[PDB]
């Protein structure tokens, strides 16, 4: 019933028109260190003590931004779907007849 | 809130505490800090309201005020002891606005750690008709009105409006995250009635004469194309003049008494009350 | 026929929606406005003795 | 914690105690749809986070 059918005669007929959505998201800071003396580095035995805790300190960062973005992800989750009877985060249960 | 803080000169420990708060072990009051920042809220924390006030103040003598070089400055030997109610910390704050058409389940999603267990969550909804203000949802109604993730089943052009949850500490603490839902209606439902805010409007002739005050209007149902406005029946000259732009009538005083304003759409009309006083 | 109308002032243009809006309103001219410094009088009229 | 309250009747779900009391945990299973989010970095190259 909707079909855009034209005539030989065309005219002014099967007009359209178009929408547009925007969008938006923020960024935030995070950041962590540690403090050491010369002594700690120096006289300690590992002469690549340095090298582990930077590269220590790089894992740690990359994990936590993977675990951002992950908690981001969830939290933006457009359908929520509740196992078994529940119908709200406080009523999922694994008790009773009908465990969610 | 206000919080005190202390400093013990031995042990070089700055204890944060309530501004209501008190120790006895040494430690002298060193100054007091609003914590959640009045200017400024999210640029600064405990550590730079701890490191200006000990700024001030003696290193011989933590009680008696000092000057650069001889006040506390090296922060890389003092610890601070936060002992003072544990501030509510948004994790996942709620979208600045959802966007959604008549007939799709919304769902909204807050996450909030920090303070002291257990944490109550209570959203509320405020309509977008003008003067509207936000009430609770009913979570008897909408089981998840009391959780961190609510969920509006079928949206209407009614369900349009902010949303916000509020979420309170066992201490009493509190947060909250608001939520804009515009609702994509297909065809609009015609006006029924114009509402104006406020409606009485009160005016003062000594405050209001230059600027006046202004008087918003929306449509009912809320969604409505509320048309071009216009006066239809000016207020009385005597007490005041009006004019009106866009859906924005301003109201100027001339002197005191009552008088009223006829604004229509052309199909609908709506009067506010101009109550003017000296 | 679709329109631009006036963003900034309520109306939106036809191809926005509901939940969207044109993101750039108005040019900004990066060259900015400045005051030029004040004159000194008295200064010129100082001699100097070397401290 | 998040889920409902949980008692001695438990048949074997994992529990977390909120203030003293127990409460059954609660845990995802997602799906990330194609194209449906990008992540944000400041003064990146494209490729990771700087």
């Amino acid at each position: 019933s909707k079909l855009p059918l034209l005539t030989e005669n065309g005219g002014r007929v099967n007009r359209v028109g178009f929408t547009r959505i925007a969008r938006e998201g923020s960024i935030h800071k995070f950041g962590f260190f540690y403090e050491f003396t010369q002594e700690s580095i120096d006289f300690d035995s590992d002469d690549g003590l340095m090298e582990h805790l930077s590269r220590e300190l790089m894992n740690g960062a990359t994990q936590i931004t993977e675990a951002v973005l992950q908690k981001d992800l969830l939290a933006a989750a457009g359908t929520v779907l509740y196992a078994g009877a529940a119908t709200s985060d406080a009523t999922i249960t694994g008790e009773g007849s009908t465990p969610s | 809130p206000v919080l005190k803080v202390m400093f013990h000169k031995d042990t070089n420990v700055a204890t944060v505490l309530d501004a209501s708060g008190s120790l006895s072990d040494g430690s002298v009051e060193v100054g007091t800090f609003h914590h959640p920042d009045e200017t400024y809220p999210d640029s600064v924390t405990i550590y730079h309201g701890v490191r200006d006030l000990l700024y001030k103040r003696s290193a011989k003598d933590p009680s008696q005020t000092a000057s650069y070089p001889n006040n506390i400055i090296n922060m890389q030997v003092i610890s601070i002891d936060m002992k003072a109610t544990p501030r509510l910390i948004l994790g996942t704050a709620l979208p600045r606005v959802i966007s959604t058409i008549e007939g799709k389940d919304v769902t909204w999603h807050v996450d909030v750690a920090g303070g002291k267990a257990p944490l109550t969550y209570k959203w509320q909804f405020k309509a977008n008709t003008v003067g509207a203000a936000f009430a609770d949802i009913d979570s008897g109604e909408n089981p998840t009105a009391k959780t961190a993730t609510l969920i509006n089943h079928a949206v209407t052009a009614e369900s349009a409006g902010t949303y916000k949850v509020i979420v309170t500490d066992a201490n009493g603490t509190t947060i909250e995250s608001s939520s804009l839902l515009v609702v994509g209606v297909q065809e609009p439902p015609e006006v029924a009635s114009i509402v104006a805010y406020p409606s009485p409007l009160a005016l003062s002739v000594a405050d209001d004469i230059t600027d006046g005050k202004t008087v918003k209007f929306s449509s009912l149902p809320a969604g409505s194309l509320i048309g071009t406005l216009s006066i239809k029946t000016q207020p009385d000259s005597g007490k005041a003049t009006a004019e009106i732009s866009g859906n924005v009538l301003t109201v100027k005083p001339v002197a005191a008494g009552d008088t009223t304003v006829v604004v229509t759409n052309g199909t609908k009309e709506v009067t506010v009350t101009v109550n003017v006083t000296e | 026929m679709l329109n631009y109308n006036a963003p900034t002032d309520g109306q939106k243009s036809s191809i926005d929606g509901a939940n969207s809006d044109q993101m750039q309103t108005f040019f900004w001219l990066k060259k900015a406005i400045i005051t030029a410094r004040k004159e000194q009088y008295f200064m010129p009229l100082a001699s100097v003795t070397n401290m | 914690g998040a889920g409902a309250q949980a008692t001695g009747a438990n048949p074997g779900y994992r529990t977390s105690m909120v203030s003293g009391q127990e409460h059954y945990d609660v845990y995802p299973m997602l799906v990330v749809g194609d194209d449906s989010f990008t992540s944000i970095g400041f003064q990146t190259d494209g490729k990771s986070l700087k």
